[PDB]
């Protein structure tokens, strides 16, 4: 008769749309860059890994993407990480507290791009609906994330891997915004060098606009999350 | 609540 026996563990996540790139939604609108707009940094391309996570590139410390017909080093340059989406694979996995997680399965240096944060991208008052809504059907997962105070990536119905990437107190991941092609986009970027096997966090630095409980296991944990 | 970078 056991409570312990009710099995109930989800064998698959539930459904989403698995997408590439951000989708506008309503009142939001697309931002594209003129090709003369793209900002040229300064690299040579007979450097040593121009553009590189190492270099002195002036676009990439200003979190701007190169545009391979703009960037001097051609496609040689190595600040053109969203646009080819060249992710390190990565796995959903289970976890007991936190729901599905995710995993990389290959070791990342730190300072690397690890991931873009893609979903439906919405207004505030879009946002602000869904997690009305949200709430009225006792739902606790959310995947909302402010870009500018009108533009958020709700990754909830439809995104990338990125959707799975649990809180913590102590995380291996962090956000930043970047530029490409004249829109700002979230990528995820290693905070250390992270061993494949190892779950992939991020601090979401969470607006609760009560709070939930973190499971995050650090030793610097608030117990609560975000 | 919402992310925030
Ligand atoms: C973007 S989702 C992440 C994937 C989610 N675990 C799932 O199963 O689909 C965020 C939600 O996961 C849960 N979550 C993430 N990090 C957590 C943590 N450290 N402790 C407890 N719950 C967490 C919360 O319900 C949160 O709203
Ligand atoms: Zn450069
Ligand atoms: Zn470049
Ligand atoms: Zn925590």
């Amino acid at each position: 008769k056991e409570a312990l026996e009710i099995e109930k563990n989800s064998r698959k996540p539930p459904p989403y749309k698995h997408i590439k790139a951000n989708k506008v939604i309503g009142k939001v609108q697309i931002q594209v860059a003129d090709l003369s707009e793209i900002p040229r940094c300064n690299c040579k391309p007979a450097d040593e890994n121009p553009c590189g996570l190492e270099s002195e590139c002036l676009n990439r410390m200003l979190q701007y993407e190169c545009h391979p017909q703009v960037c001097p080093a051609g496609d040689r340059c190595q600040n053109q990480c969203f646009t080819k989406r060249l992710y390190p694979d990565a796995e959903i996995i289970k976890t007991e507290r936190r729901g599905w997680g995710l995993r990389t399965k290959r070791s990342i240096k730190k300072g690397e791009f690890v991931n873009e944060y893609v979903g439906e991208l919405i207004d505030e008052e879009e946002c602000r609906l869904r997690i009305k809504r949200a709430h009225e059907n006792s739902v606790t997962n959310f995947y909302m994330l402010t870009v500018t105070k009108d533009r958020i990536i709700d990754a909830g119905p439809k995104g990338n891997y990125s959707r799975f990437m649990n809180h913590s107190c102590n995380p291996n991941c962090e956000t930043q915004k970047w530029t490409v092609n004249g829109d700002v986009r979230v990528g995820l970027f290693a905070l250390c060098d992270i061993p494949a096997g190892m779950e992939l966090t991020f601090n979401y630095n969470l607006d609760c606009l009560g709070r939930t409980e973190c499971h995050c296991g650090a030793d610097n944990c608030s117990g609560f999350l975000g | 609540g919402v992310l925030r970078i």
